[PDB]
């Protein structure tokens, strides 16, 4: 619904406080959890674990032993971290990485993946088990023939491979945002300087988001063709839904993707062309940032003495009412 | 009678709100596409015209255009206020600064706001005088106001009239006049009230 | 590695979503299934009024809002001047990640688990068939690196995740029993043996359909690397057939130790139903302890018990 | 003397049992070989115990212990209060529910925690010092004292210490002698007065 | 083109600072002599001029000339207080004229035919400076000359008929206007 | 199986005290002579049964009995303080002056503080004054548990040494002056 999701979200009290302490020593965790070979984590190994991050923060030392367990107690009821009563266990307690809590500290640790071999890889590996399913589909069969090689396929391999190639997209969209800033901070130290470095780093993401929509139609359409035959050998045994609201939105994420991937593009050049402007406007006419660093010292001294702009006024028309 | 060339302007249909408009302040910047490219063709004969009140259609080295009243000028001239001032050169340092670039031109009410706060003495700001905060608002209220002054203007344009974001003209660098001629502020400010740019207060 | 502290602190990263700003991310990521300044403003107010609050600051507060979201990374700002609010939105990776705990189904089932087992070891198999065959650098990226990678290991984290969803449920049950128990007492026993009763089929089957397919693709997995191990170059088809390998392991070997416990738990709950409830069924006892304790001191007492003197030794 | 008493005192498990009896320690089902012996030879350690004026009872709830009589040939000892009051909460987290999670195991801040919500605080610290109220000097010193009492409990068996420290710890069903009082549904006062009679308790006066 | 006798009006030296106070709401009377002549010699090609801006030049029938913005106006208006108007209604009718005024006199018959109730919510000493304000505004609208320094010794002009009501039937002037008022 | 004299050892109205005596490491000599008859009696087999504990039944050249646990006792073991140690030793000195033999073997708790500042370094005697002489009673209270000494009323006063202080004695050959050896004991 609408808010009833709401009065639920607070009516379970879900919530999520991880400043900057909190959030390393739970991203502390994830990078031990992650060389995870020897078993679980212990209390002793979590402790550990806050020991180091507390001295990051020079702080307290005494005071360890209750933070440490006053931190590791709303990790557990936040749904970050899941507590297990063990004997054998150091502290005779295991704990695991909930699965909200591998998700958050996923997306900080966990490598980023940036590469068009590997989304024309993944579509590659899409559109064969894609046409696998579709032939399938319709060259019919019993219960276990559809459930087993149709949705199966469509929803543990397909439905699983759209959402990372989406997840990839999000996160190129970080890296723009990311090199957005690094256009910001280069302008700002080198000025006219990191004119020639800008630009570069422009025109590579542009080919890149190029190389990449280049990629997501070539194979669009052979994709979602297949999607279709499937979406028809449905038409005749049409009590077989839960197949075909999966070709759904398979479909409509596959849209959504295609879309999205054009959009960012436009949105590319927006950014683009803005650049273009300012330097075409507060750096050639100031190719030494001369007059930008006077006009900021020339807030600050202002009221030292100041002065005012004159501007034209004419009287308005009185009139009656 | 007339020299032919002020009557084609005179006439032309972009006229009559130009002038009411440059009559009541505005600067007209490269945004207004039709009125800054008529101003263009007959700066010299509308100098002229506004010349004949006592006034100078003035075009600055960034491309603008804006009346300046001289002391004997038909057309009554005003001076912005210090806040008015102060807002203008945060708007000239906003649109000079590399770091905003993802903004794409779009600014905001707030980004403006935190921008002074943090390039000026939060307490002189309060002197328009202690800390309380029935004096607090009256200070982004009063920053507003500013801000939709300069809108007026064409320092500014609103994107939306509800709307709390804003794109910046080319008009705010008469905001940093005081600075374009390297100097001491006593200096550069005689020069400016000397012009009839600026007036002191 | 505590540079991963210096790094964390210096890019300040932070999350901050008490339930008033995470039922709006949900509303939002809600919609979702691009997002402009707009609709997002309108999400926005529709969580503003399910708190009954003020208006006056609505306009103020929504965008205070977005503008968190965007410190905090959980959402990703597009400026587009045509747009309604002149600009789009974006959930990131982090954004998704923490709306999908709130609002993806459950997937305890064992049939799902077994289809995906039966579809990774088709794919496991082929990659076999195959890098024993072998081929130009194509045929080992295509045919071996790219379904072990964009396929195999990603039908594994599912199945990793399914497992510690399935931890959540287990803390819910106990969280569950100690409530029935606390309130209705003897009368909660029946309902708490049969949620003790529920959950162990779940987790011993969820493990039963694991074991019985581990051998199996472990089997693959170890053609897989005895091709690649000899070759110098084939480098990063071993440290992805290892790592596989590994997480396989980790999820077998959890899925046991899950079953301990979760024996052991059991074990506790009924001893406790004997020991505390079926002698004491009006539960009396307890309340009497504690009238004892709080007013012990009125009249003290203590219990007596053997001391012998202990063998003085010399030295 | 009787063949399966000879047997029960040729066991290799009797002699640190004997020990244990002797210095106090309450014997449950958690002792599994020291448990199973009593079990065994239960009527004939009996009358061994009995040789030294002491009976070898075993509790209604299964554990077993030496209560000797008055004209014990083993000497008697008393717990304080403070242990009585540990006593009595660690059986009280024994029974409750709203533990359950904990499978038995406990911490000293637990133990601690629960101690002054249902205990009165303010005598509580008169057991560490004469006159404090507060003294946030004394809590210490209180917390050093429950936490010793802990420890002489862990030897009377009602308690086991989890690892290499002392921190954490699990409960025993022995811990049911803090709740005699109550057990029989009476007059606490009237139970009291009886467990006095039978060489359970002694009354602490002032 | 341009209406060759319109640059002759445009060119005359008088313009600039008549065309500055037609636009600021300033009713052009007799008194100056000068302009009104201008006026009427060009007035209908001024006429067009100002049409450009969607203001009408008109003239009253007393013979004075105001510049009417229509709500399509190009030339930013302004609108008088129902205050200010209430003192050029009684500007009009004190215009026994052979007589410069007071303000005083204008106090007093302001407090005369205003309602004592209606007349005090216009002020929701009191009136005697709002008073003293909406005629130096009139002043600037031409319709006060203000005879002194800025002191409130005037002299009204004919203009001010523009605040008086409208003698249809044929009756008489002065009740004409007094009634209005009321 | 057991013995048939252990069990008729175990059976005897003394073995329970004896036993509880026996662990808490008292030492019985024969100033106590029902109790001794009966170890004299069946040491064989107590000692047996002792044995069972990690646990030696001794019966020491002068003639008392007592128990010396091992590393691996299964009996509760305690220690003697270093001042504890110190009073026996000078208790044994005691022992061994001649004027014991004409005192029925009656000391006092000064006479033994006296002997007990000449030889043990004074200094390293404060390691643990009129106070130094209440504590001595402490000592000179387990050592009477010990069975070293019996006393001659409730208080402290006078007491009686018995022949199981050898337990304090040095190594002494045939020949060698048991007190110029006893308090290069004390001394070293």
């Amino acid at each position: 619904t609408v808010p009833e999701l709401v009065a639920w979200a607070r009516k379970n009290d879900f919530s999520i406080s991880l400043p900057v302490d909190r959030l390393s020593f739970l991203l502390a965790v994830a990078t031990l959890n992650g060389e995870r070979l020897d078993g679980e984590m212990s209390e002793g190994e979590l402790v550990d674990a806050f020991r180091h991050v507390s001295d990051a923060f020079e702080q307290t030392s005494e005071t360890i032993g209750v933070r440490a367990n006053n931190a590791i107690n709303d990790m557990v009821r936040q749904r970050l971290l899941n507590r297990f009563t063990s004997e054998q266990a150091e502290g005779n307690a295991i704990y695991r990485l909930t699965p909200l809590g591998i998700g958050i500290t996923d997306y900080y640790i966990r490598q980023r993946e940036f590469s068009t071999l590997r989304l024309s890889m993944q579509l590659s590996i899409v559109a064969g088990e894609l046409k696998r399913a579709a032939d399938a589909a319709e060259e019919g069969g019993d219960e276990f023939h559809w459930h087993r090689n149709v949705y199966a396929p469509l929803k543990y391999s397909v439905a699983e491979i759209f959402d990372s190639i989406d997840l990839t997209q999000r996160l190129m969209d970080e890296q723009q945002q990311q090199v957005k800033d690094d256009i910001a901070q280069l302008l700002n130290k080198d000025w006219r300087a990191a004119i020639s470095s800008c630009e570069l780093l422009l025109s590579e993401t542009s080919g890149t988001l190029r190389e990449l929509q280049d990629t997501l139609e070539a194979a669009g359409d052979k994709l979602q063709a297949n999607l279709l035959r499937i979406q028809d050998a449905t038409m005749t045994h049409d009590d077989l839904h839960f197949v075909d609201r999966l070709v759904f939105d398979l479909q409509s994420k596959l849209d959504r993707i295609i879309s999205w991937g054009q959009q960012s593009i436009d949105l590319w050049i927006g950014y683009d062309r803005h650049v273009h402007k300012f330097i075409r406007t507060a750096i050639d006419m100031d190719k030494n940032r001369v007059f930008a660093q006077r006009l900021r010292q020339s807030v600050q001294t202002y009221f030292d003495e100041p002065w005012a702009l004159t501007y034209a006024n004419a009287d308005r028309l009185l009139d009656m009412r | 009678v007339m020299p032919v060339k002020l009557a084609q302007a005179l006439a032309n249909p972009l006229f009559p709100a130009l002038d009411s408009a440059l009559r009541s302040g505005r600067h007209i910047g490269l945004d207004e596409l039709d009125n800054h490219a008529f101003l263009m063709d007959f700066q010299e004969y509308l100098e002229e015209f506004y010349a004949r009140y006592n006034v100078e259609l003035i075009r600055a080295p960034e491309g603008f255009f804006y009346l300046r009243p001289r002391s004997t000028t038909l057309i009554p001239r005003s001076v912005l206020s210090e806040l008015d001032m102060m807002v203008g050169k945060i708007l000239c340092y906003l649109y000079l600064s590399p770091e905003r670039l993802a903004n794409e031109g779009i600014f905001t009410q707030q980004e403006l706001y935190d921008e002074l706060l943090t390039l000026a003495d939060e307490a002189k700001l309060l002197k328009l005088s202690t800390g309380s905060d029935v004096d607090r608002q009256k200070l982004q209220e009063k920053v507003r106001s500013s801000l939709n002054r300069l809108r007026r203007l064409g320092m500014v344009w609103f994107m939306g009239h509800d709307s709390s974001k804003f794109r910046i003209t080319e008009s705010v660098f008469r905001f940093g006049a005081d600075v374009r001629a390297g100097d001491d502020p006593r200096e550069a400010q005689r020069r400016l009230i000397r012009d009839g740019e600026a007036m002191p207060i």
